[PDB]
């Protein structure tokens, strides 16, 4: 129930964020909120990923067919870690719970 | 899409009113469009949905920050 190659390419990724084809769950903006950062703070972090700060995909037995796709970058706010899914080309961003 | 968070519910657009509490306050955020799942609490939001959420979670908290303490 998990890879260590993501399931969407970054530069996948930031075409849609990039586009504006992004949504976050309530959770994750009140979260990144206490990092300082609002909407458009959690585009800026996905657009400023690299490959290197990718660390797993995963599915669940609920959602076999769905990837979350897990990043962690270091901000100067700290290191956060982001779980991205692509559903009909839009961008669905969490964080880890 | 099921929910990103429980991976069980569909996620249904909607309106809700969404209890918030700070610093020992409460109230309840009107009106919040989104997608909500069907079976936890959890929501999905736009850029212009989740500014106007923030606004008003940030309106609260500036009345709450003002408030005497008697
Ligand atoms: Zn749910």
């Amino acid at each position: 129930m998990e890879k260590r190659t993501p399931h969407t390419r970054l530069s996948q990724v930031k075409k849609l964020v990039n586009a504006g084809q992004v949504r976050t769950t309530r959770s994750a903006l009140l979260n990144a909120d206490e990092l300082g950062l609002d909407f458009d703070g959690m585009c800026n972090v996905i657009i400023g990923l690299s490959e290197s700060d990718f660390y797993k995909s995963m599915t669940t037995y609920s959602d076999h067919t769905i990837w979350q796709d897990v990043y962690r970058p270091r901000l100067v706010t700290g290191q956060v870690y982001l779980k991205i899914t692509v559903i009909h080309d839009v961008l669905i961003v969490s964080f880890k719970e | 899409m099921k929910c990103p968070v429980c991976h069980q519910g569909e996620m249904v657009s909607g309106i809700k009113d969404i209890p918030y509490t700070f610093r020992g306050r409460k109230t309840v955020l009107k009106g919040i469009h989104g997608l909500y799942c069907v079976h936890c609490e959890e929501s999905i939001m736009n850029k212009e949905e989740s500014d106007a959420f923030m606004a008003q979670v940030k309106a609260f908290r500036a009345s709450v920050n003002a408030e005497t303490v008697a």
